[PDB]
């Protein structure tokens, strides 16, 4: 209730009550006004939090380490065009299959919780998670780290979304910067460090 | 470091892992069992039938 | 949220969405296989 | 001979020679004509092939003699006749 | 002996009389022998009465003879003869040992064979020795034959490096495969401690005759495997492989 | 209060300890609450410890209150070939959270005891 | 119950007595008994023709390429000729006997057992029914009469189903494979095995 709100002193929507991790009462348009869409959208925000987190790691870390002389990674922007040990198309096809397997099973768990967590081949490999979107198990919790008391996971999960939100902005940061500036993200950092009051969007 | 041991709830689980590994002999051992000496045992049956 | 989906499901709104998709599909096919006076596959 | 190889990382040199039994491959076969001494180690006692715990001498006799069962059924018939 | 007639005849009337009928058919012989070396062992491991296991082990080594008849060289043909000798020794002795251990225990299935090492040591010794011999172990004559067979295949002229390596690979798998089924018998039938088989009845170590037979067959194995050239007194191959060696293809 | 009573590490007449326990946990943690020793001569770091696992070095012998524990698993049936039917593993076993009015008596690690000479 | 789609529940009518009941009929194609009863045989007759059919396509091209024998491609087999075989008459001939055997099977499902009480002698006993519509084993159709009709029918038909279901797919492969590659099926396998990452349907197009 008295949890911090995005807009202090405003009245948060009723369907947001602070239970979920990262609920700062932010939903002006009420996309999660009804419970069901909220449930789906919770997943939507969750996975988007993880992909960008790798993408932020995928863009910034190599470009940083190649800006200094340690490695050779090219720009993420033209990363797709590069020619690797085979054609791009088949790798994308191979990516279509394998991801579709996890994006298939994950789909089953979403529409029907708890009906997917046992290994189809070696049935003693059952997964341990109970919350939808938190698979648990030895593959995805090699030491646990998710099986704890509340007010800790709520802290931890909020430490998972609040970072993910930080990623999704950053990668779209690297997105638009590469388009209307001619260089990588780190250059856009440095040219902003030499003359902070001059070198900005306003060139 | 028994009186104000903070992370005993977590640390022991690490124990519950590490020992569970060493007693399992570095699971790679069980791998050759459930693959090789159970693969040839079926291959002989197949080449018999 | 429910009321928005219901409105989007009323007949006219589906029609433009459905036909619009249909128009896009046919235009694409004619862009890739133009003139198309016969069906010369078999 | 004693050729002296100066290899590119160490200090070798070697010496070799060819040898082969000239024709004593006949004399060794003649000596291995000691199988004509396989008669002293045959007249020796047999371990158990002559022991009292043995009767039947085939390759399946003692093992598959094993049809005193039929004779026992016949003895049962005879005892029933008695 | 009777098995080796099928190889002696094939050497004498096929490779000596019908060259251009054998030179256009050698590679398939080599392929068949190569797959036999592994198939015989892979089906031997499956059997359960050790007599048939010994029979299949005898089957397996008959692939080296085949591959030596093909792969037309002096040594490949010549290593085959050493192989037929070093197998006429080993297989014969192994069947004698199998038939001598049996007829003392009257149990044929390899699962009930307890610890026979306690009552009769000498049989166990002379059996493990010839098992080692059959393992192509160096020193004994079961090694140099296979080695010369490998050398004959490798330096063959009727091959260019494509199957000359894959066939060698599939042939060397035999060394990984054979002990798996020989020691699996040596372990079930001899090791372990069975019941207190103290009564010295129906259990007596080999007497003088059988022991002398074993020793007198064993000694040639060592004598040949140490210095094999006691069976390389063959100068016919220098004329036997003279016919084939230039015409087409 | 699943009132427990420990018959500890055989001593002269008995060597009893007393302990009041609220049911719901396993035997391992409920013992390590009342500070009574379970892991024989086994020390902290790595020697046969860490709970709910393999080695099986906690072999508590149950005498009274047996009809209040969780049923035996199959890991207990496996690691206790030597067992008399009495004792269990107590590291994969639980007391019922709703059995607050129980009465259970336990003898600690066997094979370091000379008893049933008593009662 | 191990359906085809782990999360999804199987439909209510695919109870499971039919061998190979992997709860799979999404389009509502079997929600009427008389429908479903007549559909099972189709899968049984199709699969059996599709089991032999692939082998005839497969084995013939396998022996030809290796060189043991020589035969035209199954694609090229339709125009083959040796002697005294007008493709006209063969069609009529094959239509005749197949017409004969197909119908008498059809009459069996239409009327069980109304196929082995007639005048024509010496054979009026076996062609009764196998006691299971799609399995007409008799002491002529199962000359090695080696069935108990109940037990293995759950455990052995399930082999013949999952065998056939695979085989029907495989034949569909060659038709498309020959339609694009213009070549033999093993040729398709031999080509792809050469450079798999470059010999793929993406490159075939
Ligand atoms: C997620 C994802 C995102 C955000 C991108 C983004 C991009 N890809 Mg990429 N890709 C992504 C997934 C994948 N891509 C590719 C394979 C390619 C190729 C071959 C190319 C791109 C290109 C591009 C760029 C197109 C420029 C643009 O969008 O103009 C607004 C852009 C940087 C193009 C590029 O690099 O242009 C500079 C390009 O040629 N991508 C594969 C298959 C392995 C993917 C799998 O998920
Ligand atoms: C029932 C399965 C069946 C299938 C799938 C085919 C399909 C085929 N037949 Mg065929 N036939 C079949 C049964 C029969 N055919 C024939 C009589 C013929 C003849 C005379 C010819 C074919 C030919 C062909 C081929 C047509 C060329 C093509 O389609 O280009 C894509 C193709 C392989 C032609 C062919 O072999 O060309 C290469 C051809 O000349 N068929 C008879 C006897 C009447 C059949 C009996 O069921
Ligand atoms: C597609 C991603 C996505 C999805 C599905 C959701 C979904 C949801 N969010 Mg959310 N959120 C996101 C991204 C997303 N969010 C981002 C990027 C941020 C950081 C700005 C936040 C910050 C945020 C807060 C603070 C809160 C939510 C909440 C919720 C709720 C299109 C745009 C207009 C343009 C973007 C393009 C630019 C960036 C370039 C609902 C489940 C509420 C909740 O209850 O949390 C659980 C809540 O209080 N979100
Ligand atoms: C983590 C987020 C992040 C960060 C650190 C930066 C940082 C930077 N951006 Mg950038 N950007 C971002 C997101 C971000 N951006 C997003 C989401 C977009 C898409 C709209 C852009 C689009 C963009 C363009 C088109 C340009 C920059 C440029 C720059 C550089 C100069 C600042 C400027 O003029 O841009 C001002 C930035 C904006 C108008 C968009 C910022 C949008 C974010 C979401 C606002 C909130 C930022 C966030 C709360 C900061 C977190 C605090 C702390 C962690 C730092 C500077 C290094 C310029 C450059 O290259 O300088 C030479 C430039 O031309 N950015
Ligand atoms: C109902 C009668 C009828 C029929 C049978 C067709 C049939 C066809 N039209 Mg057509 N057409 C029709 C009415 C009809 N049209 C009307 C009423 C108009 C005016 C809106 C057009 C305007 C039109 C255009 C502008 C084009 C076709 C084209 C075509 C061809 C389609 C090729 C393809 O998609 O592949 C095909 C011959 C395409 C073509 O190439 O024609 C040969 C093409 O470009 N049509
Ligand atoms: C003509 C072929 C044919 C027919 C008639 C059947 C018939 C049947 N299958 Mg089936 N199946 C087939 C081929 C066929 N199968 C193949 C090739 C596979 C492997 C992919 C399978 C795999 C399969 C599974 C896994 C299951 C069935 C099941 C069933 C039964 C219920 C489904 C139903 O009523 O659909 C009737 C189907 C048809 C009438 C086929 C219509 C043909 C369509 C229109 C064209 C197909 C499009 C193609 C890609 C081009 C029914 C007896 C279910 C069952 O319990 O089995 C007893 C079940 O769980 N099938
Ligand atoms: C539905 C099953 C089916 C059908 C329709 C055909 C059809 C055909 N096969 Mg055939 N075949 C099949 C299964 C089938 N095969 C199977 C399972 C095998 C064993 C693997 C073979 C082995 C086979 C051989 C070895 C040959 C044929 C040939 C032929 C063609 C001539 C007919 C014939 O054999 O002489 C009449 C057959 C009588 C029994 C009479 C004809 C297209 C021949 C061919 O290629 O013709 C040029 C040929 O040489 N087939
Ligand atoms: C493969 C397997 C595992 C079986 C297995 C079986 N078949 Mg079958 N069958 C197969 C291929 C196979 N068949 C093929 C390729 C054909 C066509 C030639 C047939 C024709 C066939 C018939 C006609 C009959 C069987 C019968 C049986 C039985 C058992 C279920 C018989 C049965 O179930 O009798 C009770 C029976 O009637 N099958
Ligand atoms: C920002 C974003 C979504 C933002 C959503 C917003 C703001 C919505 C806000 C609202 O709805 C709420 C909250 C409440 C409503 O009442 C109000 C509004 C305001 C309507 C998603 C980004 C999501 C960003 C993602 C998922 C980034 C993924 C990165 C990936 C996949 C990896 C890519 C790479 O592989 C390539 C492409 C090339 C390689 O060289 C490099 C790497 C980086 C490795
Ligand atoms: C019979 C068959 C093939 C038989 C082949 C034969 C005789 C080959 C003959 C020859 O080669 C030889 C022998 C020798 C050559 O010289 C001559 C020819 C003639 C060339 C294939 C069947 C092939 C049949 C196939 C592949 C059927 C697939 C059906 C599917 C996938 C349907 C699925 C669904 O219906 C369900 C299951 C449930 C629904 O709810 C959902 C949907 C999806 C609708
Ligand atoms: S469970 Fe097995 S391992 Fe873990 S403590 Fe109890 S005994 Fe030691």
């Amino acid at each position: 209730p008295e949890r911090p709100i995005w807009f202090p002193g405003s009245t948060p929507p009723p369907w947001l009550d602070g239970s979920l991790p990262g609920d700062f009462g932010f939903d002006p348009w009420g996309l999660g006004s009804d419970p069901e869409s909220l449930r789906w959208n919770v997943q939507a925000e969750l996975v988007h939090c993880r992909w960008a987190m790798l993408g932020a790691a995928g863009i910034f870390i190599p470009e940083l380490l190649t800006k200094i002389g340690i490695l050779n990674t090219p720009s993420w922007y033209t990363a797709g065009e590069q020619e690797y040990f085979t054609d791009t198309t088949t790798l994308f096809i191979v990516e279509l299959i394998l991801i579709g397997w996890a994006e298939g099973r994950r789909w089953a768990d979403i529409i029907k919780p708890g009906c997917v967590n046992t290994d189809p081949i070696f049935p003693n490999n059952k997964l341990t998670g109970t919350d939808v979107g938190y698979p648990g198990g030895l593959w995805f919790d090699p030491l646990g780290y998710g099986t704890g008391s509340p007010e800790k996971l709520k802290e931890l999960r909020t430490k998972e979304i609040k970072n993910g939100r930080l990623a999704m902005l950053a990668v779209m940061g690297a997105w638009f910067q590469a388009e209307y500036t001619g260089t990588g993200p780190i250059d856009n950092l440095f040219a902003h460090l030499a003359d902070p009051g001059h070198a900005t969007i306003f060139r | 470091f028994v009186k104000r041991n903070p992370k005993k709830e977590f640390l022991d689980q690490v124990k519950k892992n590490i020992y569970s590994w060493s007693y399992n002999r570095g699971y790679i051992d069980i791998f050759y069992t459930r693959v090789f000496t159970l693969g040839i045992r079926g291959l002989t049956e197949l080449t018999e039938f | 949220m429910r009321d928005i989906k219901t409105y989007l499901s009323v007949a006219p709104v589906l029609s433009t969405l459905w036909f619009g998709a249909l128009a896009g599909l046919l235009i694409e096919i004619n862009r890739l296989f133009p003139d198309a006076l016969s069906f010369p596959f078999f | 001979n004693q050729r002296d190889w100066v290899v590119t990382k160490s200090i070798w040199h070697l010496s070799d020679t060819a040898i082969k039994s000239f024709y004593t491959f006949y004399a060794m076969f003649t000596v291995w004509g000691v199988c004509f001494f396989a008669s002293m180690k045959a007249s020796m006692a047999d371990p158990f092939y002559d022991s009292e715990h043995y009767r039947g001498q085939g390759g399946d006799g003692t093992v598959h003699w094993y049809y005193d069962r039929q004779e026992d059924i016949e003895a049962t018939a005879r005892g029933d006749l008695l | 002996i009777l098995l080796k007639m099928g190889a002696y005849g094939l050497i004498r009337i096929n490779m000596e009389l019908l060259p251009h009928a054998h030179y256009l058919f050698s590679p398939w012989l080599v392929i068949i022998g190569a797959i036999q070396i592994i198939y015989a062992a892979s089906t031997s491991l499956g059997q359960r009465n050790f007599k048939k296991r010994i029979a299949y082990s005898s089957v397996s080594h008959m692939g080296f003879i085949i591959i030596g008849i093909g792969s037309i060289t002096n040594i490949g043909l010549n290593g085959a003869i050493l192989q037929i000798l070093s197998h006429g020794f080993i297989g014969a002795t192994l069947f004698f040992l199998a038939g001598t251990a049996s007829d003392r225990m009257r149990l044929v299935y390899l699962e009930e064979l307890g610890g026979i090492s306690i009552p009769m040591p000498k049989i166990f010794t002379m059996f493990s020795s010839f098992s080692m011999a059959s393992l192509a172990l160096p020193g004994m004559s079961g090694f140099v034959a296979e080695l010369v067979v490998f050398f004959g295949l490798i330096t063959s002229p009727k091959f260019l490096l494509m199957p000359k390596a894959l066939i060698t690979f599939v042939m060397a798998i035999g060394m990984i495969l054979t002990p798996i089924y020989l020691l699996s018998m040596l372990r079930q039938m001899f090791y372990g401690y069975k019941l207190f088989n103290v009564p010295n009845a129906n259990f007596v170590d080999s007497g003088p005759r059988e022991l002398f037979i074993l020793i007198c067959i064993f000694l040639p194995v060592i004598g040949i495997g140490i210095y094999p050239d006691f069976v390389l007194s063959l100068s016919v191959d220098r004329v036997e492989a003279l016919l084939s060696n230039y015409y087409p293809k | 209060f699943a009132f427990v009573s420990p018959r500890l590490l055989p001593d002269g007449t008995p060597d009893v300890h007393y302990r009041t326990a609220c049911g719901g946990q396993k035997l391992r943690d409920i013992m390590l609450d009342a500070y009574i020793d379970l892991y024989g001569p086994y020390d902290k770091l790595l020697l046969n410890c860490s709970g709910g696992g393999e080695c099986g070095t906690c072999i508590v012998e149950v005498v009274e209150g047996g009809e209040m524990l969780s049923p035996k698993n199959e890991v207990e049936k496996e690691k206790l070939k030597r067992k008399p039917k009495s004792w269990r593993l107590a590291c994969q076993a639980t007391v019922g959270n709703p059995d607050s009015t129980g009465q259970m008596v336990i003898q600690q690690l066997p094979e370091w005891k000379v008893h049933k000479w008593d009662k | 119950r191990a359906t085809w789609l782990p999360g999804l529940d199987p439909p209510a009518y695919l109870d499971g007595t039919l061998p190979g009941d992997y709860g799979f009929d999404p389009l509502g194609l079997g929600e009427q008994p008389e429908d479903l009863k007549w559909y099972v045989q189709a899968e049984l007759v199709h699969c059996r023709f599709a089991m032999a059919g692939v082998a005839g396509i497969l084995g013939t091209d396998l022996i030809r390429v290796s060189g043991i024998g020589n035969l035209p491609v199954w694609f090229e087999a339709g125009a083959t000729k040796f002697d005294f075989a007008n493709t006209t008459a063969l069609f009529f001939v094959q239509l005749l006997l197949m017409g004969f055997v197909e119908t008498k099977r059809y009459m069996d499902f239409v009327s069980p057992g109304s196929q082995a009480k007639e005048g024509t002698f010496l054979g009026i006993e076996a062609s009764l029914e196998g006691l299971q519509p799609g399995y007409p084993g008799g002491p002529l159709f199962n000359p090695m009469g080696l069935a108990k009709d109940i037990e293995n029918a759950n455990e052995v038909k399930l082999k013949e189903i999952k065998n056939g279901r695979l085989a029907m797919v495989a034949m569909l492969g060659f038709i498309v494979q020959a339609s694009v590659t213009h070549a033999g099926p093993i040729d398709n396998l031999l080509t792809h095995l050469s450079d798999p990452f470059n010999k793929n349907i993406i490159h075939a197009l």
